[PDB]
This record gives structure tokens, sequence and C-alpha cells, in this order.
């Protein structure tokens, strides 16, 4: 593979003992506890320096506990790499950490921070003449490009050219090091050896990308205007990807549908080279430019959208081209377009490419394509911290690093989606339901535990308290017949399954702007294939949603950014589950998922007038029974 | 809690006043009253003459007559008065055994027994030996709990153990195991375990040799104060003798070597009564040794440590690698749903937690608190004291666990009009008595305090 | 002086009527049932009556967990 594990290699360093452990003499006068073998840091309040042994925690791994008292520690490849890129002093930042942590610094954990200081992130590039070359600013970089089967056997003696700089940059190296220091010119065909190598070898190189030094790429049609939005998160991580000076290929995982192409857009047009941008699937592809590339600097009239099945113009466009995983290497290649399109690809040395929640398309695709094109740099707005593209070679070394994590503790609390209040309401049993439930064991009980009728008394109650904050509700709802029911038991305005886009943009403006309608109902329809409204109010009703990743996938999407502040808890999310029923286990799956996830959480039962909402429509047993019967038939 | 108390007014009167000759036992119970009935025998038990109860009423004002019924309910049932119906009114006074004994102990009175105590070269070190007696405390501790190798020798406290089924463990297989009983055991923290376990020895030696009032009078000697000299000597009863000796077996007597000697003064009958300060080859470091973590995120954090107690700890936690400051275990529904497989309720952890692990929360205790009760009125929100988070995901542990809701009380009828029901029910809602209510049925299941102040307020 | 003392039961109706048929299945030990919300029964047997409701959702739900 020509990418490396230990981009992904998170999750370790987290194990100990207390016989060959020994007290840390520091713990007497320590202010924080680095827990070495657990990779744990605990950083009491007797820690004066907390925010900079946070920071430094931050850079070299990830904070996984941040009490009121003392803070945790959790071990991150990535995050490692990312500490070892911050540039802070390895030895100094040691003796800091061992100062302040009251336990001793542990071996393992030492020898791993050390080499991560220098070799992580820390890794010799040269380049003479404005190309890329075997050389390194500090002298372990020389003496691994004159070592490097690439980069010393497959690089020129000559220790720098401007022309074969500009042109050949053992490829064109334009995802090198720093350049002008000592090195030698290498050639322009076999990139992918020296990252292989880079990577067999464990070499974590500062790579950058001199896009004016790609003399061959000719200036795009690129209109470099960074008049579209701009965020905290984005301009922090567009400031982490561009490095120093000259941009760089790299990964960092973003909230999608928060603006998450839009960093990639303005440094597309800061490299002014040959970029191509990559969504999920076509239709994905064409939402997405629709929802904000027009209101983004994009003009589509370039980005010509390729399917198989929407011939666009190919291997014509002036400027950058707009792209999706289906089209450049899927079995949906229900036309030669898309094979057109990968020959022009080919031809054309695109500089740089965007790419957006590829962990659902398999990796191999990927690595195809990266072998066919030969490009000089990508991009991976990922979403995923673990992802099933985390193969032996990573798609990180075959982009670049990692620079911004979606924190979304960060993000879902400042102010975009800020105060975020989690429910999972026990909707109250009832006997026809577990009769069903002794009837059968199979997983048509969905529908059956689903169509609660008090589900739809508390989904009521939550809608006229809603109306009468003045707050906006969504809900989570994949049911036809159960859904249309509760519609018409409410008889309001209201999303539900295939919504029309016209009317269900209709019902957006009238939820969102106006306050007489607040409630939408979400199917498995859209999710993946609309525009994602604010949220205020999470209902969920279906817990099924395949086994795993399409909850995480649920919660990073539907609860999008919301500018209210009015209610305390600005964004709500409900659970109704009707309890004593099959789905328990899962609501209880659910409850662990979103306590993993950070978000604050309770539940609701005692519900204030449950009974006393108008529409006691089907209340009694009787009627839910009859309910049940109407769902046995879906 | 058994409640001693309720097994001090168990016993008949005669025998109550039995005890009532010792003094010191006087003056120990004395120590128990509530505060109100403490005020109203301290009052008595001068002016050598009855008292009528109206004048005991208006002593109290309202906002707490609830207390006088406290005070008056327990002191009758224990008996350590007369109410006399003489005029047709309530002439109250104590039993006069009480009132003698009592005011001998203020002004140096005859009571030889409470004198006991003999002053002498008391060369016990404060560690010295009593670390010994710590040490037996935790060995029977942790040979109970059921430790990797349990040394606990005490056959006799072995048999009151099992006889009176002190943990649910197969003594028959030598298991010493939590029960409900063993589940209390590790609740009851010092004052709670040594009670439970006074108790027991109470209800196993209680058949043949056991001279109550001697049982008695030797225990409270023993929390009364430091008898030191001549003790084990002179101050005790040829069974009172047996008896000390078989609980300086059980560690609540810190008795010398030579099995001859004064009594050994133990800071263990010290702990029976006292309700304060709970710390104890030779190495014993000085500070809240004990050691836990219980925030927000449902997690362990231990610097501190001690052997048995993380092993309580770890009762209702998983344990995967001992460290040297923290031992590997997260608090989560799974970790309570251990205990809750015991059956064990989620309330005596509660103020476990609010009170022990401390030793490692008292910070976090702290900033919970924030002195957040006078700023409460002023400042609405309270500042998590008490963390209620972590609290109401317990309960919900529980009721996932429980599925089923039950009451105390006893059902309520004779309400005979709306009127008289609606107003119990606003008195009751003034005082949080009732549990639920309604005038059609005119029928509840609550505690008594609203039907004992109506009928005190209608019959006098 | 009247308290009526006894195991009072308060849960909803249907788990009461399947408390009532197993009470009935072990001879019936609930002293009363007030209403559709509470049961007064005797604590003798109600923890008898527990380990078997225990027995038979084990029985019939099985706790597939997938």
């Amino acid at each position: 593979p020509a990418d490396f594990v230990p981009d992904s290699v998170s999750g370790m360093f987290r194990s100990h003992d207390f016989s060959y452990l020994r007290l840390r003499p520091d713990h007497a006068s320590r202010p924080l506890w680095i827990s070495p073998s657990d990779g744990r840091i605990i950083l009491e309040s007797f820690s004066p320096l907390a925010e900079q042994a946070q920071d430094f925690l931050v850079t070299i791994a990830e904070p996984i506990s941040r009490p009121s008292h003392i803070h945790e520690y959790k071990i991150t490849a990535y995050s490692l790499y990312a500490a070892v890129s911050v540039g802070l002093e390895t030895d100094d930042i040691i003796s800091v950490l061992d100062r302040l942590s009251k336990v001793p610094v542990a071996e393992s954990i030492i020898n791993f921070i050390k080499g991560a200081t220098i070799s992580y992130g820390k890794v010799k590039l040269v380049i003479k003449h404005n190309r890329y070359f075997v050389e390194t600013t500090q002298a372990d970089i020389l003496q691994m490009l004159l070592n490097d089967s690439v980069i010393g056997p497959l690089r020129i003696d000559s220790d720098h050219q401007v022309q074969p700089p500009e042109d050949v940059l053992e490829r064109e190296e334009e995802d090198d090091d720093i350049d002008a220091v000592h090195s030698f010119e290498i050639a322009n065909e076999s990139v992918e050896v020296v990252k292989k190598r880079c990577q067999e070898i464990d070499y974590p190189v500062l790579e950058e990308y001199d896009f004016r030094n790609d003399h061959r790429n000719p200036d795009l049609d690129i209109d470099l205007k960074p008049s579209t939005q701009i965020r905290p998160y984005q301009e922090k991580s567009l400031s982490k990807m561009f490095g120093n000076g000259r941009a760089r290929s790299g990964i960092i995982v973003l909230p999608c549908g928060a603006g998450k192409t839009l960093v990639g857009i303005t440094a597309a047009c800061t490299i002014k080279k040959s970029v191509i941008v990559l969504c999920t699937s076509s239709v994905s592809v064409m939402q997405w430019r629709q929802q904000f590339l027009q209101w983004c600097t994009l003009q589509p009239e370039n980005c010509a959208v390729f399917t198989s099945d929407n011939k666009e113009m190919f291997q014509t466009e002036s400027g950058l081209v707009v792209s999706t995983y289906s089209m450049v290497a899927n079995t949906r290649n229900r036309s030669h377009d898309s094979q057109k399109v990968m020959d022009f690809l080919t031809g054309r040395e695109w500089g740089f490419i965007i790419l957006d929640e590829v962990h659902v398309v398999p990796a191999a695709m990927f690595r195809r394509v990266v072998s066919t094109i030969a490009a000089h740099a990508k991009l991976g707005l990922t979403a995923t911290l673990v992802r099933e593209d985390d193969k032996i070679g990573d798609l990180n070394f075959l982009i670049g690093p990692k620079l911004y994590e979606a924190n979304w503790m960060e993000l879902s609390q400042k102010g975009h989606i800020a105060n975020v209040q989690c429910a999972e309401v026990w909707c109250p049993m009832t006997a026809e339901f577990y009769q069903e439930y002794l009837r059968e064991t199979a997983r048509k009980r969905m529908l059956l535990y689903i169509m609660n009728p008090t589900k739809f008394q508390a989904c009521q109650f939550l809608i006229q308290y809603h109306e009468r904050r003045g707050d906006k509700i969504i809900v989570f709802s994949d049911n036809v017949y159960a859904l249309q029911e509760y519609a018409l038991k409410m008889g309001k305005p209201f999303i539900y399954g295939s919504t029309p886009q016209q009317e269900r943009m209709n019902i957006l403006q009238n939820f969102q702007y106006n306050d007489q309608i607040n409630t939408i109902f979400l199917s498995k329809v859209g999710d993946t294939s609309i525009d994602l409204p604010e949220a205020t109010c999470l209902i969920q009703i279906s817990s099924h949603y395949g086994s795993r990743r399409q909850e995480a996938q649920r919660l990073g999407r539907i609860l999008r950014a919301k500018r209210r502040n009015d209610e305390g808890f600005n964004a709500f999310f409900y659970s109704l589950v009707s309890k004593d029923t099959q789905e328990m286990y899962y609501s209880t799956k659910r409850q662990a998922f979103l306590v993993d996830q950070g978000y604050a959480f309770k539940v609701i039962t005692h519900l204030h007038g449950m009974e006393n909402i108008p529409n006691l429509a089907y209340a009694s047993p009787r009627e839910r029974r009859e309910l049940l019967q109407e769902v046995l038939l879906k | 809690k058994h409640s001693v108390t309720q097994y001090l007014e168990e016993i008949p009167q005669q025998v109550q006043n039995r005890l009532y000759t010792s003094p010191a036992t006087c003056l120990a119970i004395y120590r128990i009253l509530p505060p109100l009935a403490k005020f109203f025998i301290m009052a008595m038990v001068f002016n050598e003459n009855e008292v009528p109860l109206l004048d005991l009423d208006k002593w109290v004002n309202s906002n707490g007559k609830l207390q006088f019924q406290n005070a008056i309910k327990s002191m009758k049932s224990l008996h350590l008065l007369i109410p006399n119906k003489s005029s047709g009114t309530l002439m109250i006074n104590l039993n006069p055994t009480f009132k003698i004994s009592l005011r001998n102990a203020l002004t140096g009175g005859e009571v030889q027994n409470s004198f006991g105590v003999v002053v002498e070269e008391n060369v016990v070190s404060l560690d010295l030996l009593d670390e010994y007696s710590a040490n037996k405390w935790e060995t029977i501790l942790h040979f109970m709990v059921g430790t990797p190798l349990a040394k606990i020798p005490s056959e006799k406290v072995l048999n009151l153990l099992k006889h009176s089924k002190l943990m649910e463990e197969v003594n028959s297989t030598g298991e010493f195991k939590i029960t409900n009983e063993g589940f209390q055991f590790l609740l009851q923290e010092i004052n709670s375990q040594l009670w439970t376990l006074l108790l027991q020895y109470l209800k196993m030696i209680e058949t043949s040799k056991m001279d109550l009032v001697d049982v008695l009078h030797f225990i409270f000697m023993l929390g009364a104060l430091e008898v030191g000299k001549a003790y084990k000597i002179d101050a005790l009863s040829e069974t009172q003798r047996i008896m000390l000796q078989d609980m300086r077996d059980y560690g609540l007597v810190f008795q010398k070597h030579s099995n001859d000697s004064i009594f050994y003064p133990t800071k263990l009958a010290l702990m029976l009564t006292s309700d304060t300060k709970t710390i104890r080859g030779l190495k014993n470091q000085d500070i809240p040794d004990g050691s836990l973590i219980v925030e927000t995120n449902f997690k362990i954090y231990s610097y501190s440590n001690s052997p048995l107690q993380i092993a309580v700890l770890s009762l209702f936690v998983h344990l995967k690698a001992r460290f040297v400051n923290m031992v590997l275990g997260q608090i989560t529904r799974e970790s309570i749903r251990r205990a809750l497989t015991n059956g064990i309720t989620a309330d005596q952890i509660i103020a476990y937690l609010e009170t022990h692990a401390h030793p490692q929360m008292r910070r976090l205790a702290e900033e919970k608190l924030e002195k957040k009760l006078e700023l409460d009125p002023n400042c609405k929100e309270p500042l998590q004291v008490l963390p209620p988070t972590v609290v109401d995901q317990i309960r919900l542990w529980q009721l996932e666990l429980d599925r089923v809701i039950t009451y105390e009380g006893s059902l309520y009828s004779d309400f005979e009009t709306s009127q008289e029901y609606n107003l119990l029910s606003k008195y009751a809602q003034d005082i949080g008595v009732l549990l639920w209510k309604d005038d059609k049925k005119k029928k509840f299941f609550i505690s008594k305090e609203g039907n004992s102040q109506v009928l005190d307020f209608a019959k006098r | 002086a009247r308290a009526r003392k006894g195991a009072l039961v308060q849960c909803d109706p249907s788990i009461k009527a399947l408390i009532l048929q197993i009470d009935a299945k072990m001879s019936d030990i609930v002293l009363e049932e007030l209403d559709d919300t509470h049961l007064l029964v005797n604590p003798s047997k109600v923890e008898f009556v527990k380990h078997e409701l225990n027995r038979l959702l084990s029985k019939n739900i099985y706790n597939p967990m997938d």
C-alpha cells in the first residue's frame, strides 16, 4: 500500500498495572497526573499551567475527559502526527509534562513522544530550483534523502534546477517538504514509490504543495474570490492545512452540511491549478453544488457534473470540475462519459482533489484512480474518526496528515447548534404491544412499537410547547402509514415520507421562518439527499438504520446549525420509544452512542400535562390495539 | 438501619428501669433522643413535680410541632416517662429511676458502674494497638465480605454472622457473600456496620447467661469513655467479663495482652456513638486515605486507594488491572447492573458517594456545594450540589432493572365529607406527606403524620 | 384508628392484570385490588411473585439482544 497505518493507529496506549508501575515521585507535588500506561492525563485543579498543558495534550494526543475537577488523556496516531507538526520542543514538552503531571513519564509513552517530536510530522524533503528533491533543512532529512531508494536512487545528483524543479520537480514531488536547502533534483516518474517507501519505513514528511512550481499545469480557469462563507473551524482548518507558504494535501474531518466544501474551494482557488471536486453521489454532488457553490464563489459553468447518466462537458472544462465517486470509479458506469472523464483526468495533471464522505465508497476505487490520474495533491473532508477505508495503505498518507478534527462539542455548543439537549422519552406500554411481542420474534415489530399513540401525544405536547416557546421541531419518522396517520391527527402542514422537494422547501420556510408551523417529520428518504434544516428540537422514532455508523451520520447531519438562543436548550434531541418493547435494547444503544458523542442527554417521561394536550384521539389501549392491527398490515 | 432505639423501646418497662439503674447508660441514651425530647427531659429533670402537658405544647411554636409529636411518641414508646391521667389531665414525669440516675450523673452521683474506670499509667499509644484494632476490624470486614485469603478466626464472630445471616454467603460452603444483609454491610460505613454487628451479637448472644442489664452496662461503659485502669480487672460482671473478652475479640474492645489487666479502651467503642471522624505493620499515612472518583462523566478517578475499600467500590464496577494510584474501573449502567444482580438498591450508594470516597472527592463535593444554599434563593439554579445528573442516570438504571413501583403507608378511609379530605390534602401538601390522594374514593396509602396532627387538633 | 396495612402495589393496569394472573397461578395471595392502578397484597408472597414473573419473562422474551 501507498499509505501508512500510523495515521489511523489511534486507540492504543491504555493499559497499566500496580506492581511494576511505581508511584511517581512527582505525584507528591504534581498539579496534574499524566497516566502513561492508560495514556490518561489527570490534570486536576492543582495544575496552574492547565491551559498550556491542555493545549500540549490536545496537540500530541486527544483529551478524552474534560471534567470539572480533572481532565483525561487519550492516544491518537493522527493526534500524534498533529502534535509532531505542532512544532513544540520534544524534550522541553516532556520535561514540562513530567513536572506538571504527578505520575512519572512512562518509558513507552516517552519514546513515542520523542519520536513524534522529531520524526512525527517532521520529515525532511529538500527541493532544488523550486521543485521536489531528496534533502532536508535538518541533518536527518538530508541523510534520509540520500539513503532514500526513490529520493536518492531516483534523484539526480544535480543539486537543483529551475526548469527541472518546475517541470519534473521519483515523479513531480509537489508534495515534498521545504525547498531551498541541501538537496538534489529528482526525476518525474514514480512519486508513488517515494510515498510507498515513506509510509513503509514510517517517514512522515512535512509535505507542502508548491502550486507555483507546478509549471506543467497551466493555471486553470479559477476565479480566486474568497467571498464564500468563512467559519471559525473552517478558517482555523485552512490555517492548519495551508501550512507554511505553499499549501499541502491533507486530511481534515469536517461537519458535513456545515459548509464542509468551503475550505476546499478556498484552497483550490489558492493553489490556482487544476482541481476537481468529489462529493458522495452525483445527486448529492448536484445538491451540494446548488446549496452552496453558487452561494459560494463557484460558478458551475466550468464544474461539469458527471454521473454516467448526467452527460456534461468533459475534456473541455476551462476551469475546475466537480465529480463523484460513483462516476469516477464505480460499477455505476451507465455510459462511457465517466470513462472519458477519467481519460481527461489522466491527461491533465489535476493539482488538487476535493473529496466529501469517501468512507462509504470503498478505498479500492480511490487507490485505482490515485494510480490512474497521478495527481499533485488531494484533500480528505472526512466525517468519522474510524472508517472502513483505513486499510494497510491509509488514505491519510495517500493524501496527507491530519490537520483539524471536527470537534462537535466545540461546534454544536459555541452558537452553531449551541445547547444540544438529548432525551429518550419512554412511551408507556400497553397490552396489545406485549401481546404482539409474545406473538412473534421477527423484525416486523419495528413499526409495531413505533406506532404507539402515546408517542404521538408526547409529540403533540412537544409541538405545542415549542410553539409556545417559538421553537423549531424536527422529527425522524421513516414510516409511511403511521406517519401519515399522526400527521392527520395533528392536522398541520408536515414533511413526511418522500415529501415533494418544492413542498419540503415550502414547509422548511414556514417552519424555520413562520412559527404557525414548527414541526417537520423527516423520513429515511431524505437524509443524504435533501437539505438539512436548522436543528432546535429533534425527534427520532425508528432506530434500525442498518446496524451502525448510520446513527453517527444522522447525528452529524440532521443536527445542523441553528442560530437561535431563546431556549435554554437550543437543540433538543428526542427518541420517543415505546417502553417495554423490542427496541428498548437499541434505544439503550442509542443512549450509549450519544453519551459517547458527549452531547447533553436526559430522559423526560414525567411529561408536564401529558394527558392535558388536545386531541387525545387513540389514547385508549383499545385504539392502541386497533392501530396495532393497522400496523400488522404494514 | 434497624434503629437500635427501636430495639431499645422493644424491651419491656421493668427491664428498661433495670437499665436505668445504671446512670451512665441513662446518659448514653440521653445522647440518642431527638433534640426536642432532649430539651424537654432536661427541663423536667430538676423541678421535683410532675408537669401538665398543655405547657409542654405551648412551649413549642408552630412549624415544628411535628417534632413535638416525634419526641412524645418516642419517649412514650420507650416509656422513659409516665403519663398520668390524674385529674383527667396529663401529669408528665419521667421514670423516677431515670430522673435520679441522671441527676446523680450531672452532679457527682453514686454511679460506681459509670465510675468503673481506673486512672493509671495509660501507656497505650495512640497508634499503639490502635493500629492493631484497625487491622482486626479490617480483617473481619474483609473476611465477611470475602477476601482472597480471609484470616478471620472469629469462630464466635463467624457463627454470629452465619446464624445472624450477616451476609448472603453460603456458610455451609463457607461462603461469606453480599446478601441484602451483605449489601447493608457494604452500606453502613462505621456506625451502621458496628451497630449491625452489635445487634447481631445481641440477638445471637441472648439465650442463656445474658444479664442484659449488665450487657448494656458493659456496652455503654465501653462507649462512655476511656475506663482504662482496672476495667478488665475489676469493672465487669462475670458474664460481663466474658462479654468484654468476646467484644475485645470482635475488635470493639482494645484490651491489651496478658489476659488480665484494666480495660483497653479502643477507639471503636467511641466510634459506636460519636458519629464523628472515622479514621483509625507500622505505616498509616495521615490523610483522607479513601480513594475513588465519581463525576459527571460516570468514571472512576482513583489516585488514593485502600484495598478493602477499593474492593467495595468494585462490588458495583468492573476491575481489569489494579494500578499504582488507580485501578481499572469505569462506572456505567452495567457496573451497577452487577449489584442489581444482587438486587442491591441504588439508594445506600447515593449517600455513600456523598460521604464515602470524598477523601478523594473533597474538592469535587466543594465545587458542587459552592455554598449554594444561602445563595439558592438569590440564584435560583443550584450548582450541581450532590450531582443530580448521575442521580438521574442511577435512577434510570434502577427503574430499567426494576419495572415495579411500590409505596409505603396504609389504606385510609372514613373521609365522610369532601371538606375534611380537601383540608387534609392541603395540609399534607404543606407538609409534603401525601403520596397521592383522591376525593372520589376518599382513600390513600401514605404516612400517618396528617392523621396524627388532625386527631391531635380535634382531641386537644 | 383506621389504617389498612399490607404490600400496596401500584403499576399500569396491564401489568396489574398480569400480576393478578401470576398471583392466581400461585394461589391468589393478592389481599385487595384497590383500583385499576393499585393493589393491596400480603408481602409474604410478593417475593415469589416477582421470582415467577422473572421466570416467565425470561421464558417469553429470552432477551435476544440482537
